[PDB]
Order: C-alpha cells, then structure tokens, then sequence
C-alpha cells in the first residue's frame, strides 16, 4: 500500500489465544508428562 | 470367503484396479508384521486411504511459519502441513520383498530387494558428497507446486482456516 | 479464440527488445522512442478503432481526415455485446505459468 | 520399536560389511558362524544381503 | 482381467463405493468423476440421501459426503441399474409411471436416476413430469 | 588499529567514487584499467595481504563497483583477467557474498565473447558455487553480444542503402533468429519465476546508480 | 472500518446509528467523531465493551460445530428451540472462563 | 438417427465402431449421447 | 456449427498449451544437465589424480610394489586390505621375519 | 584412495599399535584453520567506522544521520547506538526503543542483541548512491517506539486527518452530527 | 461404580444437565427396564455440549 | 571401479612372481582394458588351506588386489586366463564395484537419482572399507576435499 | 504500463483508465505536515471549503 | 544374415551421426562458434548442451558424457569411459537411443509409433539371439512373445501414419515376420484388416495427395 501509514501507529495487532489456551490452568496436568499405552483395535471377525 | 489367498476380502474403497483385493497383482499384503496402526492386515495403509471418518484426521497437504504472517503469531504448525508426506509409499512386505519360498527358510536365507527400505548406510552420503551445493541451491527445477499458487504452501494465508471440510463442499445458492 | 488472445498482444520484455533493435538499426536515439500497441476487433471494425488508427498512428488532423476519408462519418459500426470484451485480458501469475498459456 | 530392525547395524558398521572384515562380519554371527534366525537378532534387510555375501 | 467377467461402468462402481463407505460409516468417500456420476450426486443430495458433495474439477475424482441419522445411514439400499456396460436398460414413461405409484398412492420414497435423449442426469419423478423416456443409471432409498 | 585500516578504507572508497562518478568519454578503455590497477597497488588489494589491516572491508557497496570498473578489459595483454581476480579473491577471505545484481551488470559489462568466457572462468577460479543465476545470466550476455553484432550488421547496410531491407525489418521484430532464451517465450528465462534479464543490454553508470538511489528514496520516504 | 472520507465520500452501513447511541456517548466521549471522521478500525473488545454485540468466541471452525449440534437437537417446539440455541450460546459464545 | 431413436444411442455396438471409424474420443459414460466425449479433428475444423 | 468453433477453439488453444508444455520439458532437461556436469566434471577431476599403471611402467611398479616388505627398512611397515602385519620377506621372497 | 592405504604398524611401549602415518599432518592443518576462523571471527568484532541512517517508525517523517563507531566486544553497544538516536531524534534517552533492521530486499528484523548488530554490519555491505558521497558505507536502520505520547498520538491523527477529502470530512461531521440529533 | 470411574471426562457432574441424564438412567438400571450396558452406552452417549471435544481441550491435557 | 579382483596366489620366488604378474598384465592391455591398482601385499595364512597345481596343500600364500576397466566380453578371456593359471591359488571377482549395495534405495542419494559417476571414479579401498579404519580417516578425509575442492577449477583451467 | 503500451487503452477508450498523475499529487506541504504522496480534492485544504 | 548383421554393429561400437553436429551449426552458429574457438582447450562452460537436449542423447562415453566435456582431462580417463568399456546392456541403449533419434519427430518424443517400432524391434533382436544361446528360460520365450506383439502394433499402426518409414524400418531389422497374417481363418473374416479400424487411423489417410478422390 502507497499511504494507509497514518493508521498503522494506533493499529492493532492480533491476540496470542493459541498459546494463552495452552497455558490455562489445567486440571490433568502432571509434574511429568506420561504418554498413553497404545488401545484396543478391532483386528476382524474372527479375533474381535 | 475361507479359501487361503482370498482371505483379504472384497474392499471397494481401494485405489486398485480391481474391487477384489485378492486378485490385486500389485500389493502383496503381510499378515504376521502388519497392521499395527490401521487394524486389520486387510485394510488399506494411514496414507493410502480414499475414505474418511468423521472423528479422524484426513490426509496432511505436502509442503516440501513464513505464510501465516497474517495469522495469530502464536499459533504453531497446522497439523495437515507436512514436511515429507507420500500418498506413493512402498511398505516393506515379507512375502514380496523378502521371500522364504523357494528355501528351507533357515537363518540368512529368502531373496530380498532393498530398492523398499531407504537405505540407513553410509555409503550413499560418503560416496556422493560435493562442494556443488545441493539442487535446492542451484535451483535446478521448473515448475513449483503442481497447482500453482497455493494459500498454504507457495503464497500467503489470509482469513481463517476450515480444519473440517465444512466450506469446502457446499453448494452454490446462486 | 477468447483463449489465444491474452498471450497475442507482446510482453514487456518484448517491446524492450524491438525498441532498442529499432535504436541499433535506424540509428534512432534510445533517449526518445515511443513504442505502442493498437489491437484491433476480431471479426470487424468499429469507429473507434478506425478513429484511434487515423488519430494516434498515423497524425491525422480531422479536416485532412475528413478530406481523405468522406466516409467516416456515416459509419456508425460500434462493438456488439458479445464483442465488448476482446480488449480486456487475463492476468497470469508467474508460478502460474504451466497450467494457463 | 523395531520389531525387525532397521536400525541394527548403525551406519559405518555397512562399510565394513564387506568381505575383508573379518571382525565385523563376526559380530553378527554365533559362536559357531551360523546367522541368527530374524526374529532372533534382527537386522536390516541391507544388513543380511551384504552379510551372507 | 477375463472375458466371462463382467464389463464395470463408472456407475456400477460409484454405487459400490457409496455402499460400502455407508456400512463403514466413514464421513468422505473419494469416487470416479464422470458425467452421469456427479449427475447423480446432484440427484441425491437433491433428495436428501447425501450430505454434500463436490467436484474439484479433478479428472479422475470428486468427493461425496454421506449422511446419518439415528445411528445408522440414510441411504438404506443402492444399486446400479446394469450389471455391464454392454446392456443398456431404458425406461419408458409408463414404467417411471409406474414405480411412482404404490396400490393406488402416491410413492416417492425410492428415487431412480435417468439419462435423457437430452444428456440430463434427473430423477424418475421430473422424468415423468415431462414425459420423457430415459436410460436408467440406479436405484436408491 | 584495524580502525586504522578502516579510516584508510575511507580514503580508498573516497577516490573509488572519484573516478566512478567520471563515467566520461575522458575515461577510455586504456586509461581506466591502468587507473584501477593504480587503485589496488596502492591500498595493497592483494590477496597476499593479511587478515587485519586488510583495506578492502569497509568498503562497502564501493566494492562491487570497483569490482565491475575492472570489466571491459583494454588491448594491451592478458594481464587484465588477474585484476578481478584480486578483487574477487578477497572477497572469498573477507566473506562478502556476491550479489546477482552486481555480477549480472558484469556480464552486462563486457564487450567481445572471449572476455564474457573470461569472467565465467575467473570466479570459477575463484570458488565461486555456479547458480543458476550465472549461467543463465552468461547466455543473455551472449545472446546480446549476438544481438549486437546483427544490429551492427543490419545499420551498417541500411548506411549505404538509404532504406532498410526486409530483413532489417523482421530482424527489428523477432530478434535473433534462433535465440536461446528468447523474447517471444518470456517464461523459458526465469529463475526463481523471477524474470533475469538484466543482461540483454549495455548500462552505463547512471543507470546503476538510478536502481539504489530509486532504493534509498524509498527507504527515505515510505 | 466505517470509512471512506478518505475516499472523498459520506461512510454508508448504517453503523452510524450504534456510534451516536446515548450509550456510546457515555462510555466513550468523542469516540463517536474518532471514528466517522478519521478512517479507524474498531475490533471485537471495543465492539463487546459499547455493547454492540454481546457473543464472542475463540474456537476453531465454529460453523461446523453449530451445524452438527443442532443435527443431534431434537423437536421443534418454542420451548425445545429456545433452550437449544440458548445452551450453544451459554456454552460457547457467552464469555466465562 | 440417434437424436429420436433410443436404439441408435444404445453405445457397445453401434456407437462404438462408428466413433472408432470417424476418431472421435469415446468411452462408456460420455457427455454426448453417444459414446462421445468430443468432436474429431475434421469435425472440429470443418464447417459442413 | 455454433458448437464446432467453440470446440475447436478449445482444442487449438490446448495444443498451444502443450507445445508450451514441450519448451518447459526441454528447458528443465537443460537445466538439470547444467547441474549434472557441475557435479561430473567434479568427479572427473578426482579420477584424474588416479596413477594408472600404463604398458611401460609395468614390470617397475611391480617390483617396487613386491619389495614393498622386504624384511628391513628403517620406517613403520604398512598394513593389509585385511589389515595384517604379513610375513617380511627378504630379495627373491623367502618368509624371514614374522 | 591414498588416504586409506596409508596406516601403518608401530610399537608403543610394549604393545603393537596402529596408526595413521599422516595422523598428525592433518592434526596440523585443522589446528591451523581453527586459528584462522578464530581470526576471522575476532575481525568481524573488530571496531566498524560506518555512517549510520535511522527512521522513525510513523507518519511524521524524519531520518536521523551520524557516524558510528561499533564496537562489539563488551549489550552496552546497542545501548550506545539507541541513546544516541535518542539524542539527535530529540527524546529523553529513556525511551524504549526497538531497533531493526532494514532490508536491501525491503523486509524487517527485530535486532535485540549485540552478537546479532555484528552480523547485520558483516552481512549488508551497504547500498548507496556514490554522487552522494559518504566517508563510511551507510546501514539503515528502523526505530519503532513502544511507547506513544499523546503529543506523538495527536500528530498521528493529525497527519491522517489533512490527508482525506476536506469536502468529506465536514460533510461526514455534518451527517453524524444530524443522525445523533 | 463405572460411571464414576470408567469415563474419562463426563463433563461437568453438577450441572443440572449431566445429572438428570445420570438419575433417570439409574433409575432404569434399577427396576430392570435397562441392561447395564444400554444404560451405560447411554450415558457416555448423552447429549452434554456443542463442541464439546474443543472446549474439552480448554481444561484437560488428555 | 569397474572391476576388481583379489587373487591368492603361491609364495613362489620372486622372479615368478614378477613373471606371472606381468603375464596377468599383459593379458588385460591385449584385451584393451586398463589397470587401476595393482597392490602388493604380503604372505598371510589363511583360514583355509590352499592346494596348488601339484595338489600339495599349502599354509601361506601371497595376496594380490587388481582393479581393472574392460568391457565385460572379454573380461571372460581374460577371466578364464586368470583362473587357469598355475600360480593363482584362488580368485574372487568383485562386478559390483559402480553400483554396491548402499546407493539407489527410496531416495537415498540427496540431490540426484542414482549419479553413477561417483563410485566409478573412486577405487575400490574407499567403497569396501578395510578393517584397520578408524575415526581418524574423517579428518583426512576433508583435509583432503576441502583442499582439492579449493584447487580443481584452478588447476583444471590451466591448460 | 497500460497508459503507456496500449493506445486502445488511452485515446477514446471503451472505458476509463486513471491516471495516476492526476489522481495523487506529489509532495505535499501542509502546516507542518509533509505528505510524500496525497490525492487530488478540488477543494484542496480543510480551510478552503 | 540382416539382423546378425545388426548385432554385430550394435557390439563393437556405435556413432553419433555427424547428422547432429550440422544441425548443431546451422541452428545454433554462436555456440558452434565458440567451440570452433575452444578446440582442445578445456572449458568451464559447457556451450555444447543445446546439441544434447536429453540424458538420454549422448551415447559416445558412458554415463552420458559428451566427447567435447572430455577436453582438459586425462586419456587414461578417455580411454575410460569409451565405447570399448560399456558393459552389454549400456551398449544395447546405445543403439537404441542412436535409432530413437533417427525415427523421432521431435527429441523427446518417445510415445510415437515409429521411435515405437524401432524400440521394440531392437529390444526384439536381443532377446531372439539371447534365447539363440542359453535355450530354456520361459521367462523371456515369453517376454519376447510379448514385446513383439506390441510390435506388431507398432508397425500395423506405422503404415497407415506413415508408409515409407514403416518400409525401411523392416527393410533394416528384417521384421516382416511379425506383420504376416497369423492363420488364414481369421484373416478370410477381414479381421487382420480390421485392426486399424479399432486403432482408429482407418480413414486418416488423407487422399488428396495421392490417389485423387474424383
């Protein structure tokens, strides 16, 4: 853009919500992180 | 159907030529090592498959974060924008690529290919190694992404994103 | 073809080119060269075509047109509707180029 | 997280694969020379071919 | 692959695919491209037997999005109308007339797909509006 | 210390610009290659020289067009070829990259075929890692060396004619006969799908200094 | 962006009528000509806080999720609606926590 | 002919040979009605 | 007729697209051969430090190549390809150190 | 392939050992590329003379110019160079203030470290008209400012507001002023 | 027991909502007008809230 | 390479050794081909006892490393000439030398597909490493890339 | 690039081109205002209407 | 005799028609040129690449090098990579690739019938002396049997694209065994003429030249 300059100084930036939702406080947090046990498939007919 | 050879059934939502699986010349399938991640043995592989589920993720659009300036600055790597993703994936399959048959199928025996697994070896990056930068360097190609310019991976993203397919089919009201 | 026509008219490198290849042959100076386009209807001729090739191409004053040419102002010939747009042409993008001419 | 391992040799190992090492060859051997059965101690499918060779 | 086998039609198979992904309860289906296949999409997301649809204008494919309702699918049966593409069925307004009435009422449940002399991909019920006769392409409720 | 060397850097680019802003028919061939060969002898531009109170470092932006002052190379002897090569060698040491905006005008500088491929193999010689970008800017230097010859060709008998020929004609039109990378396909020149003709004509220094001052205005403005 | 004396003409949209609400007045003094006058972006704080609009929402995608809701709803009566839109607003669109 | 005839536009057998001969692109579901995809060469450069 | 010049319109304009297709094809061609023979002349260049042993030079290199341990010397001795310390022999090859 | 030849059989002590015979050769040789990439890098710290531009970032114009001195060993540097911007620019040195960097290719960079300032004097050699003449290459620099003033806020305002349609202005004045009543 | 324990994240257990699902269905395990595992698949089946996985992801790691 | 071979051959005095390498020599540069290296190295013991022509079994022999360029028609002559020689107790022959096992699997080589050029200029030693390798050789090894990518053009550019 | 290549698109044209010349004018100077670029009102100042 | 005869000119070595380096002059004379300067003096640039368009076209030195990129180097390295060196199957592309660019009509062409037919017809020789040599191995009785049914389309398609070619390619593979009509019952049915009727070329003749259609 040639001007839009005048604006740009009282312009507004756009809000961090991806990191802010990360960083709310949780209730399953854990003082160290344990990656699940891998679950039950569905392997056919015959073994359920 | 109880015939061994058959036993992969009739799937329709292949990519193969034929709705028989078990007459498919081309993707020999594995039944002891496979089947870890997509279930049955049967079924197609994660990157291959031409039908979704409503609750799963859909396949990642290759790239091959710079384009979503206009984003929220924080937000990290979209989850669909994969760096190395291939719809065209050999996986290893005993019976194909390492095949006991024709033996007595004792310890180092089986004829195997190894044009299937990427080689691990050293001899490839010892044995090609140049003071010529690489190809990216030299920017060798024509071309560029097959689509042209594309929102997500050559030019820059601007709006918002439809993680689900929502806007992405709907029907003309007009 | 609706299609052809938005490479016919030439690039930029082009009229670069034949300008100074004008300045070598002619021994024109490089300083002052004008060189333009005039695209011209299809299928026909309307007036304003006609007045902007007496007009801009040749130099032509209107009482020596009028002189020269008596006709012109009879003609009334003017683009129809499905002709309109013949001038106006699609812009490709450059790492567009090898899916649209 | 290798059920067959491709991981087993790491990679300058496969240099020395070859048939003028003696040492490397034996350490993917038994006591008596013989392979070990795949699922015994598994290799790279790399790894066999220029072995048994 | 042989001779005895039958000849598949695009049609045949999109029908197929759309069954299948039903019993599998996937959300997409990925499905062949041609003229009489995304006619008959239309159809169906028309009458409501289909969540949406789109064609990329990829040469190959488009993608059918398919619809449930109290736990199973909304489409009960669907099935081509021919087997090969070497037997051509065609429908004569009277039996399209036909299939419209149950004993005396008028049905509309079931929808049956036509091409027209006209290259229109329609349902049986503006066919015999019209009174046009039409090659029959599948079946669906 | 180094500042030392730097101060005289000053010097050193003071009389660059000096005899750059010349760009006079007072400035011939001759002359500017032996002013230029007086510049380095002077400052020590040797690759001999060591790291520290090494002159050419604070010369900034003076240095590519010192770098290109060298180009059209003065019949006397092959000697010529050695001077860039200073140049060029200590900008190896030093780090500075080259540009392509600056090695394009030095392809755009030279003036037979034989100096073009003199270039090319002198920052072979002087680990340059060959692009795209050079070669392609090594064909369009070729191409107008070409392109000159035929428009030489075509004035020069339209002199002793009075009127062009037809050839004259469609040679003004479609160029080159038989051009590689030519006009009438843009899309085939391209690098990066940015076009790379800069090489296809002559520049003389008010050209050059049109592109950064155009830059700096805008810097001083927007 | 209400403007568009920076294209030499009167702002049109009707967003005249919100800006010159007594309340505005009172919440903001001067706001009102700020943003007529001078070309000047309002955003989602300053649109909730003159209580222009009373929903606000950080999801993804929040159509689809509307969409799918409202296929599992059920009945059409006044009483059934009202809840159903008035949960999803509650939940999602209505600001707490 | 193939416009008022349905017989005619039943493609396997006649219509297929006759877009053989002439060289238009065919196949089995087309957008003529016909086993046509698109006009021929001669049909395409010729005014008849 | 209305149908068959906006056919052919269609099909002249996507044989212009191929051809167009065709010089893109021919210039990537060139273009990776550019790259090719700046890694080929590189690997050229080290094959030309290879000694090759011409028909002249034979029985000389030979020699110097069986006296390469010849039982006495005033340096470190060499290795194998199988990396070991053979037997030293003297002139004529007789198995005096080991 | 003469390198692989080349090991070779010595006794150290009372053992049999192997050893590469140009070993320490090559011990020699990356030892001395070690000591010049240390005298590389100390250069690129060593003091840089160069003619300084500065923008500040906003509608009202003005480019500050000085010559600079920087040096990079022992931050405090940055902190200089900002205090002094400062003080031609005609604030109180107080003022936080983002340097950056201005791009010959037209792009931004934050730069908020010392190591970092070397890098960008190293990497831009400059890019300057020569009929201008400068005793130091010249760097071009962005100054954005993290704290408006009402008095700075108000020029802003003013700027934007002499730049559109006078006509429009006072009509769209007039038009709210009628609307509210 | 099981709908205590056997459901990871059954929403909020307070809100009138959710515990009216949770009476009614105990209410048909007793007097045997359910099986166990209807009224179970029930309960993890209820109707709770509009995205209801991604406001999930506003108070829970997994 | 584009062969190599090891031959075991009889501990004989060494004019017949010098004589019957000279024989092999000269059978490769009839058949117009050429020699890469011929390497010497010493008498070792085997794992193997080894007969010769007088069916006398034997503890040493002397082992000798050839590389070679043919075409491979007539590197069945010459092959069949080598095997039937007295003195040659045993040959192996190494075809595999321009495309060994670890290149051209799944994109392996970055920047190309399958660049035959690399493992044809080198000799065999650096493609089947001997056993007394160790981490030392990655330093010489770029002592001696870096320096000869710095010289090539250079030097290539002379003439 | 137009108004100066296509004759077709400057004299008597089938629809109007803007010329950026006219439009914008250059260097600006209002009471302690410098403006690199502002467009052309006929009632130039705030004063003047 | 013909075929022996192309056998053993594909085996002891094969040329680049001096065919290219004409056309090389007179479409690129400036190229030319300076390579006309650059005699046997190595060069950095190679100028020579517009007269190999394709890896596929230069077959003088293995690995496809062109001779002009062998100037400054080393003869032990010219002796290298020469004819003399190729290994069988470099040798069969060789004489594929030197035939593909007699037959092509443009130099990426590949998929047209006559670069077709020459390809196959070669391929075809190969494998008949192949199975010539060591008799049972089915896989290529087979393989063979295949390659020349495809052919035979090559060919069958080749006389109605254009005749004369069609000629001389079975004038110098001696292929005229493949086009004989396989058994006079399905021939008498006109079922052998049918076949370029489903290859669709059966009207494509365009008469006006020949044959005037009055």
């Amino acid at each position: 853009s040639i001007y839009a300059h005048a604006l740009s100084q009282f312009a507004v930036c756009r809000q961090p919500w991806n990191e802010y939702i990360g960083l709310l406080t949780k209730q399953d947090s854990t003082p160290y992180h344990t990656e699940p046990q891998e679950k039950p498939a569905y392997r056919g007919r015959k073994q359920g | 159907a109880n015939h061994p050879n058959r036993q992969s059934g009739i799937q329709f939502l292949t990519h193969y030529n034929t709705h028989q699986r078990f007459r498919v010349n081309k993707d020999y399938i594995d039944y002891m090592h496979w089947g870890k991640e997509q279930g049955q043995a049967r079924l197609p592989h994660r990157h291959q498959r031409v039908a979704f589920d409503f609750n799963d993720q859909l396949h990642p659009t290759r790239i091959g974060y710079a384009w979503f300036a206009s984003q929220d600055p924080t937000f990290g790597h979209h989850p669909d924008l994969s760096s190395s993703f291939d719809p065209n994936y050999r996986v290893f399959s005993h019976p194909e690529h390492w095949n006991k048959m024709f033996t007595k199928r004792r310890p180092g025996e089986g004829d195997i290919d190894l044009s299937v697994l990427p080689s691990r070896s050293l001899l490839g990056p010892l044995m090609a190694h140049s003071d010529t930068k690489g190809i990216p360097y030299f920017k060798v190609d024509n071309r560029g992404h097959s689509n042209g310019r594309v929102p997500g991976v050559n030019a820059p993203f601007f709006g918002e994103f439809d993680q689900k397919m929502m806007q992405a089919m709907s029907r003309p009201l007009n | 073809n609706p299609w052809l026509r938005n490479r016919q008219l030439p690039h930029r490198r082009q009229m670069e080119g034949i300008a100074r290849r004008v300045c070598f042959v002619l021994g024109i100076p490089p300083s002052e060269v004008r060189i333009r386009n005039l695209l011209l209807p299809p299928t026909y001729l309307d007036k304003g075509s006609i007045v902007r090739l007496n007009d801009i191409v040749f130099r032509l004053s209107n009482e020596q047109s009028n002189l020269l040419i008596p006709w012109l102002t009879n003609y009334n010939k003017e683009l129809d509707p499905k002709d309109v747009d013949y001038t106006a042409l699609a812009k490709t993008t450059n790492e567009e180029e090898w899916l649209t001419l | 997280k290798d059920p067959q391992g491709v991981q087993r040799p790491s990679p300058e190992v496969y240099m020395k694969l070859n048939y003028k090492n003696p040492a490397t060859i034996s350490r993917f051997l038994t006591r008596t020379g013989h392979m070990y059965p795949a699922d015994i101690l598994p290799l790279n499918p790399e790894a066999v071919v220029k072995l048994r060779v | 692959r042989r001779r005895e086998e039958n000849l598949y039609t695009p049609i045949y198979d999109f029908c197929h695919r759309i069954r299948e992904a039903t019993e599998q309860r996937k959300r997409f289906v990925v499905v062949p491209s041609t003229i009489e296949t995304r006619g008959c999409a239309r159809v169906m997301h028309d009458h409501g037997l289909v969540a949406g649809f789109r064609d990329f204008h990829n040469d190959r494919a488009f993608a059918v999005e398919l619809k449930y309702f109290q736990g199973d699918s909304t489409i009960n049966v669907i099935e081509p109308c021919s087997y090969d593409g070497r037997t051509e069925f065609e429908w004569s307004p009277k039996m399209m007339r036909r299939l419209l009435n149950t004993h005396g009422i008028h049905n509309r449940l079931v929808v049956y797909i036509c091409r027209t002399a006209d290259n229109r991909i329609i349902d049986h019920i503006h066919a015999v509006k019209e009174n046009i006769g039409g090659r029959g392409l599948m079946m669906v409720h | 210390n180094a500042y030392a060397a730097m101060e005289l850097a000053a010097e050193a680019r003071r009389e660059i610009h000096e005899l750059w802003l010349s760009a006079e028919t007072a400035l011939e061939r001759e002359k500017r290659v032996q002013q230029v060969a007086a510049l380095i002898e002077k400052y020590k531009l040797d690759p001999s020289t060591p790291r520290e109170a090494d002159v050419s470092r604070g010369l900034g932006d003076a240095f590519d067009r010192l770098l290109l002052l060298c180009l059209p190379l003065g019949k006397t002897d092959a000697k010529g070829t050695d001077n860039l090569e200073r140049l060029m060698h200590l900008a190896g040491r030093n780090g500075r990259e080259l540009s392509v905006r600056t090695i394009q005008h030095l392809f755009a500088r030279t003036d037979s075929f034989a100096e073009a491929l003199a270039v090319f193999y002198t920052m072979r010689r002087c680990h340059v890692a060959m692009n795209m970008e050079a070669y392609y800017s090594m064909l369009y230097s070729l191409q107008r060396l070409e392109e000159e010859g035929w428009g030489q060709h075509f004035r020069n008998e339209y002199e002793e004619n009075g009127a062009p020929s037809e050839q004259a004609m469609d040679f003004i039109v479609k160029g080159i006969s038989n051009a590689l990378l030519p006009e009438n396909k843009p899309w085939l020149g391209r690098v990066m799908f940015q076009d790379r003709n800069v090489p296809d004509r002559r520049y003389d220094t008010r050209d050059f200094d049109e592109l950064d001052t155009a830059w700096t205005q805008r810097y001083k403005s927007g | 962006i209400f403007d568009g004396p920076n294209v030499g003409i009167t702002p049109y949209g009707g967003m005249t009528r919100l800006l010159a609400r007594p309340e505005t007045s009172l919440k903001y003094p001067g706001l009102a000509e700020f943003v007529v006058l001078t070309g000047a972006s309002l955003f989602a704080g300053d649109a909730l806080r003159l209580g222009w609009t009373d929903l606000f929402t950080t999801i993804p995608d929040m159509t689809y999720h509307i969409k799918e809701w409202f296929d599992t709803t059920e009945h059409m009566h006044n009483d059934a609606v009202a809840w159903q839109l008035g949960h999803l607003l509650e939940t999602c669109f209505k600001m707490k926590e | 002919d193939a416009s008022n005839n349905r017989f005619f536009r039943g493609y396997y057998y006649g219509q297929r040979e006759l877009h053989q001969l002439l060289g238009r692109p065919h196949s089995l579901e087309a957008t003529n009605a016909d086993g046509s995809n698109d006009l021929s060469t001669y049909e395409a450069n010729t005014s008849q | 007729e209305k149908k068959r010049i906006e056919a052919r319109q269609m099909m002249d304009g996507r044989q212009a697209l191929k051809k167009k297709h065709l010089d893109l094809l021919r210039e990537f061609h060139e273009r990776q051969f550019f790259f090719w023979y700046e890694r080929a002349s590189e690997r050229l260049q080290n094959m030309n430090l290879i000694n090759y042993v011409p028909h002249a030079q034979l029985r000389e290199h030979i020699d110097k190549e069986l006296d390469k341990y010849v039982a006495g010397k005033n340096e470190p001795y060499p290795l194998n390809f199988v990396g070991q310390m053979p037997f030293l022999e003297d002139g004529d090859g007789n198995i005096v150190e080991v | 392939s003469e390198m692989f030849r080349a090991y070779v059989l010595e006794r150290r002590g009372a053992t049999d050992v192997v050893t590469h015979r140009d070993a320490e050769r090559a011990a020699a040789w990356s030892q001395q590329r070690q000591r010049e990439y240390d005298a590389y890098c100390s250069l690129k710290e060593a003091p840089h003379p160069r003619h300084v531009y500065a923008r500040l970032e906003g509608c009202e114009g003005k480019i500050v110019s000085f010559e600079f001195v920087f040096e990079i060993s022992c931050t405090t540097t940055i902190s200089r160079l900002k205090s002094r911007i400062l003080d031609a620019l005609g604030m109180p040195r107080d003022r936080n203030i983002d340097l950056g960097w201005y791009l010959p290719t037209l792009d931004t960079c934050p730069i908020h470290s010392d190591e970092e300032l070397m890098q960008v004097l190293h990497t831009d050699p400059g890019i300057e008209d020569p009929k201008e003449k400068l005793r130091y290459p010249p760097i071009y620099f962005i100054v954005k400012r993290c704290t408006l003033y009402f008095s700075e806020w108000a020029y802003a305002v003013k700027h934007q507001l002499l730049l559109q349609s006078p006509f429009a202005l006072r009509a769209a004045f007039g038009l709210l002023q009628e609307v509210r009543g | 027991c099981h709908t205590a324990m056997s459901v990871l994240n059954p929403g909020d257990m307070r809100s009138r909502l959710i515990y009216n699902h949770l009476r009614i269905l105990a209410e048909s395990v007793a007097s045997g007008e359910m099986t166990q595992r209807t009224a179970f698949r029930f309960f993890e089946s209820a109707v709770r809230s509009p995205a209801y996985r991604e406001i999930a992801k506003r108070q829970l790691e997994g | 390479v584009f062969y190599s071979f090891v031959l075991v051959m009889k501990p004989r005095q060494r004019r017949f050794t010098s004589q019957a390498l000279r024989e092999i020599g000269v059978a490769v540069y009839s058949n117009g081909g050429l020699i890469r290296s011929i390497t010497n190295e010493g008498i070792m013991r085997p794992y193997s006892r080894f007969r010769d022509a007088d069916n006398t079994p034997l503890t040493y022999a002397r082992y000798i490393i050839l590389q070679l360029d043919m075409g491979e028609e007539e590197m069945g002559k010459v092959d069949k000439i080598i095997r039937e020689h007295q003195d040659v107790l045993m040959a192996l022959k190494l075809n595999n030398l321009e495309r060994p096992v670890g290149i051209r699997s799944g994109n392996k080589e970055l920047q190309a597909a399958y660049f035959p050029l690399d493992t044809f200029t080198r000799l065999e030693e650096e493609i089947n490493w001997s056993p007394q390798t160790s981490a030392d050789i990655y330093t010489q090894l770029e002592m001696n890339w870096k320096e000869f990518s710095r010289t090539r053009w250079s030097s290539f550019l002379r003439n | 690039e137009e108004r100066r290549h296509n004759i077709h698109h400057t004299h008597r044209p089938t629809r109007p081109l803007p010329d950026f010349e006219e439009v914008f004018e250059r260097d600006v100077e209002i009471d302690g205002h410098r403006f690199v670029l502002r467009p052309r009102w006929n009632p130039r100042t705030l004063q003047d209407v | 005799p013909v075929q022996k005869k192309r056998q053993e000119q594909m085996l002891y070595g094969v040329n680049i028609p001096e065919t290219r380096q004409m056309k090389f002059e007179e479409q690129h004379p400036l190229l030319a040129g300076a390579l006309r300067k650059l005699e046997g003096q190595p060069k950095g640039f190679p100028f020579w690449y517009r007269k190999y368009p394709t890896r596929r076209h230069a077959y003088e030195y293995r690995f496809s090098i062109p001779v002009e990129m062998l100037d400054g180097y080393n003869d032990d390295v010219k002796k290298a990579l020469s004819k003399g060196m190729m290994s069988i199957q470099e040798k069969q592309f060789a004489q594929e690739a030197m035939y593909m660019e007699r037959y092509a009509e443009h130099d990426f062409d590949t998929t047209s019938p006559a670069v077709l037919a020459v390809k196959r017809a070669l391929k075809c020789r190969v494998l008949r002396n192949h199975l010539l040599t060591n008799p049972h191995n089915n896989i290529i009785k087979t393989v063979l049997a295949n390659t020349e049914r495809k052919l035979n389309h090559a060919l069958r398609r080749l006389r109605k694209v254009d005749f004369k070619k069609y000629w001389e390619i079975i004038r110098d593979h001696d292929v005229q065994d493949i086009l004989q009509p396989p058994n006079l019952v399905t021939y008498r049915q006109g079922s052998y003429w049918k076949y370029d009727w489903n290859a669709g070329l059966a009207i494509s003749t365009n008469l006006a030249d020949v044959m005037d259609p009055r």
